[PDB]
């Protein structure tokens, strides 16, 4: 609302870079946690079986 | 692929306002450059 | 202003509780240099302060 595009690009680019980096970190940690949950679920299935 | 020469004359202030993302009376009413302009801008005094 | 204060005692004037027309001053080419940081001068009239 308060920045002309041809200079607001750098600000919004910093914001998008940071937010996307945060999203990548969240997704990566979720992937690792889901791998752990997969191992636990396979163990649970083997135990039930 | 193609090159275009645009020619005009400016006096007083705003002599350097012929640039992408600039503001001014001439930039708003007479001639505006695009946001992602590629090219060159040339200016020189010609009072004589 | 009738007289401008020197930088040693630069004059400060509070502005509040009104509506301000930056359009006239922006269009007026009397100001040789008009450099705005953090806000775009074109839509400076849009916001509230």
């Amino acid at each position: 609302s308060r920045l002309d595009p041809p200079e607001a690009e750098v600000q919004i680019d910093r914001l998008i870079t940071g937010r996307l980096q945060s999203l990548q970190t969240y997704v990566t940690q979720q992937l690792i946690r889901a791998a752990e949950i997969r191992a636990s679920a396979n163990l649970a299935a083997t135990k039930m079986s | 692929t193609n090159v275009y020469a645009d020619s005009f004359v400016i006096r007083g202030d705003e002599v350097r306002q012929i640039a992408p993302g600039q503001t001014g009376k001439i930039a708003d009413y007479n001639y505006k450059l695009p946001d992602d302009f590629t090219g060159c801008v040339i200016a020189w005094n010609s009072n004589n | 202003a009738t007289r401008f204060a020197s930088v040693y005692a630069w004059n400060r004037k509070r502005i509040s509780n009104c509506v301000a027309d930056y359009s006239v001053l922006y269009n007026s080419a009397s100001f040789s240099t008009f450099k705005c940081y953090g806000v775009s001068p074109t839509k400076l009239n849009d916001l509230c302060f």
